[PDB]
RNA sequence: GAUGGGGAAGCUCCGUUUCAAAGGCCUGAUUUUAUGCAGGCCACCAUCGAAAGGGAAUCCGGUUAAGAUUCCGGAACCUGG
RNA sequence: GCUUGUGACGGCCCGUGAAAAUCCACAGGAAGGAAUAGUUUUCAUGCCAGGUCGUACUGAUAACCGCAGCAGGUCUCCAAG
RNA sequence: UUUACUUAUUCAAUGAAGCGGAGCUGGAAUUCAUUUUCCACGUUCUAGCAUUCAAGGUCCCAUUCGGGGCUGAUCCGGGUU
């Protein structure tokens, strides 16, 4: 019960990755690919934007 | 004489509306700078039940510019509209299902739901399942646009006035017969107390104007005037036909 | 010729000085005396012999006490006035409306030593 | 050049929660401030008449400067001097007996506006000051007419707090001289000629002229969209 | 159901977030600073309303004419500091 | 097997079956901090305190309501062969 | 009779944040004196993140734990829309 978590200690209520006691373990890994696959794409718009706009 | 059921619905006190599990108002995001220069983006998280309405709500989500924190919008959820999709609202978005345009944006044709009667009240018009307002023109001088609504009237508002692309989801809801009391009994105790109802015929004449007779009868024209007075509107008020209904209506 | 920059788009009180009383006479003249002392806590022993079977059992003496007394007040009054170190203090209200105290004393005092020292038994 | 970075922001529309802005135009004042405003904004708006606007029209910053160094030459006298006075008068009456004959004749400024007004009907006045304030405007309205018709020299100046500085008071709303030692006679002449020039010798166009009509800066480049390009270009 | 405000001859009515300048959490300042001052933080805005709804934490054995998850004995737990 | 709790499932709805106090976690990287001893008072142990009011009994063909020690009415728990 | 103005009045919204005008910068366009005008003036394969007077640049004080201004984030009008 919720105030029963503040008598016990943090190894109970947390686990040790990143978002530990919040997001399970397949969520935070789809986030973390997510992340880095749409910041990679955020690159690529970006140099196909100028190699298209310096054309004129 | 007594006062009726008509007259006191409207101090209200057992028939005010029932709004305990209801998930809030559906309302539009408030019309600001990025919706009126641009567009923002908002997810759809949930697709939720709304008691008392047969339209199912979305739940967006949506960011706000001037401090950091998620601000929440419910909206009323067009048909095709799906939990993870990405909601685009403002002028300069494009016209896909769900998104928030102005009705000046999109061209002619576009049917559109949950629709401002004028710009700021967050939505008013086609907002019941499976109802959806038509664009058939615009008049961009003095920035207005003509549009058919649900009822066929033709309306005329600002292109200023946003709707949201797509028709309203539960469709089809009335074709089903009810077919039993219970069903309806269990429809109307999540919206008001407006069920059962008695007729005035089967009434004494106290408790109503049809009331009375060692027949069931009204005596006289259910038909009563617009300048008639509370207390004697109880059938067909200002009824300028009536019978089945013949032919070609909607006449213009 | 220059204004404010204000970030906020909210006006709200200025935090003006908020200044204390002084005041040219008193709000009345004489303090009270302690209302609630040692001697108005508690008003008399019990007496019956229930109240007797447990000061010699229990060693718990059991005092007829003021209804504006609570459990801190009545330890206070008996560790003043009979010099006595004071365990658990049970209280109740009678059926009369009187407050009756179960004060459990210390191992290291005699609660039925305390009784006729008080004088009753 | 060292190790450290640039990031920047792009505080363009759905990114980058926007920035602390300066918001003056869009906070939401108290209602006293409101009120004082819009009061400010419709007196200007509305078509006032001639004999209010005949306000609106004061004296310039230089001959206000000259204006107020002859006055507080003039100045009155304060409880302090008083005292110190009324003790020399005290010790006159003693040793000389002389009354009203030991101190000498003030040549203070006259002011209060019963007194003036009264100075103004019996043509004691030799120039009067009046304020461009009064909120209840129907004090002061009469004056201008007043000393025209009686041929006084009138100056609607900046500021009864002004007048009040110079009088030993908060507010005056009008001042005035009548009397004037025999070495500012050519200064006040000098005044009198250049007040007359700007107030008095302007009444009748001015009585003419009707005030107000101003539109907000938005109105006027409706306007000047609107009623320009229906024929320019 | 107060307040702000508005109605009402008035007893009082509306309304409970409103056309209101409707406050506090911390920080430093420090050993003049009491708590002001250099700052930054926040926006909502009474109160009442359920011994059956939500809810920090206790059990055994024994004991009285009549009290006990309350006393005695023993064994535990929560909160606050 | 009976009573009860619980789990995973299934069916039903134009019905999809409360809120808030309260507690925790996460993200973030403010600030502070190393050994001639500093940080941890979410580990263990140890110290102090825990107020006010209620608490007996009946709860129904005689302890409630029905003029009364009235065949009436009056919410619920346990529950043997 | 019709029409126009906004300030009175009325309606609505907002934690009264981005109005109006004029400019810089790109495109089309006619240019006939270099204009005459108009459109844009940072976000659209993905259920990710976006916060601490923003980093950077520059000028001061002083660079000794640092602090301040401007710009980054166009100017004017303070008529919230």
């Amino acid at each position: 019960r919720p105030r029963q978590y503040a008598t016990v200690s943090k190894t109970h209520k947390t686990v040790s990755r990143a978002y530990g006691g919040s997001r399970c373990a397949n969520c935070v890994k789809e986030r973390i690919i997510r992340a880095f696959l749409i910041e990679e794409q955020k690159i690529v718009k970006k140099v196909v934007k100028e190699q298209t706009e310096a054309a004129k | 004489g007594r006062v009726i059921r008509n007259q006191r619905k409207g101090a209200g006190s057992i028939f005010t509306s029932h709004t305990r599990l209801r998930q809030g108002a559906a309302k539009l995001r408030t019309l600001d700078y990025a919706e009126r220069h641009g567009y923002i983006r908002g997810i759809v998280k949930q697709i939720v039940h709304d008691s008392g309405r047969g339209a199912p709500l979305a739940k967006v989500v949506f960011r706000d510019p001037y401090k950091y924190r998620l601000r929440e919008e419910i909206f009323i959820a067009n048909e095709g509209v799906h939990t993870g999709q990405f909601i685009y609202a403002g002028k300069k978005a494009s016209l896909n299902v769900g998104n928030v345009l102005p009705l000046g944006s999109v061209p002619e044709g576009t049917i559109v739901s949950n629709v401002e009667e004028k710009p700021g009240d967050r939505g008013a018009l086609a907002r019941a399942s499976g109802n959806y307002v038509i664009i058939i023109g615009h008049n961009p001088d003095e920035n207005k646009t003509r549009v058919r609504l649900p009822s066929g009237a033709k309306k005329v508002i600002s292109s200023d006035a946003r709707g949201v692309i797509g028709v309203i989801a539960g469709g089809g809801r009335v074709d089903k017969p009810l077919l039993k009391a219970g069903r309806a009994f269990h429809k109307y105790r999540l919206k008001r107390n407006s069920w059962p109802k008695t007729r005035g015929v089967a009434m004494n004449p106290v408790d109503h104007p049809h009331g009375g007779g060692n027949h069931q009868h009204i005596g006289k024209a259910s038909t009563i005037s617009r300048g008639a007075v509370s207390g004697q509107k109880a059938g067909l008020i200002a009824a300028r036909r009536t019978g089945l209904l013949r032919g070609s209506q909607k006449t213009q | 010729k220059a204004l404010k920059v204000r970030t906020s788009a909210t006006f709200r009180l200025p935090k003006t000085l908020k200044l204390a009383r002084a005041p040219k006479y008193a709000s009345k003249a004489v303090p009270h005396y302690n209302r609630l002392d040692s001697y108005k806590v508690i008003e008399q022993p019990i007496t019956s012999e229930t109240a007797m079977k447990k000061v010699e059992d229990g060693n718990i003496l059991v005092f007829q006490v003021s209804m504006k007394a609570n459990k801190y007040q009545i330890k206070k009054a008996v560790k003043e006035l009979y010099e006595v170190d004071v365990l658990k203090v049970n209280t109740l209200v009678r059926p009369n409306g009187t407050k009756k105290a179960y004060v459990r004393l210390t191992a290291d005092y005699d609660a039925l030593d305390i009784a006729n020292r008080i004088g009753y038994i | 050049n060292p190790l450290t970075h640039s990031t920047p922001k792009n505080f363009g529309i759905g990114q980058a929660v926007q920035p602390k802005r300066n918001l003056s135009r869009y906070v939401k004042w108290p209602e006293y401030v409101r009120v004082q405003r819009q009061k400010k904004i419709l007196s200007i708006r509305l078509k006032v008449p001639p004999t209010i606007a005949q306000f609106q029209y004061t004296l310039d910053r230089n001959t206000a400067a000259e204006t107020f160094k002859l006055f507080n030459k003039y100045r009155p006298e304060t409880a302090a001097e008083k005292k110190e006075r009324l003790t020399k008068e005290a010790a006159a009456v003693a040793e000389g007996k002389s009354k009203q004959d030991a101190s000498p004749k003030p040549y203070a400024v006259k002011y209060g506006l019963n007194h003036v007004v009264a100075l103004i009907e019996n043509k004691k006045a030799k120039l009067v000051l009046i304020a461009n304030d009064v909120d209840p405007i129907e004090l002061v309205v009469f004056l201008p007419a007043l000393c025209k018709k009686m041929g006084v020299p009138y100056a609607i100046v900046k500021g009864k707090a002004r007048l009040g500085t110079l009088v030993n008071q908060k507010t005056s709303a009008v001042a005035a001289l009548t009397e004037v030692r025999a070495e500012d006679e050519a200064a006040l002449a000098k005044l009198v000629s250049t007040i007359d020039a700007n107030f008095a010798d302007k009444y009748d166009e001015v009585k003419k002229h009707w005030g107000g009509g101003i539109l907000g800066n938005k109105a006027q480049a409706k306007m000047d969209k609107r009623a320009k390009n229906s024929d320019s270009a």
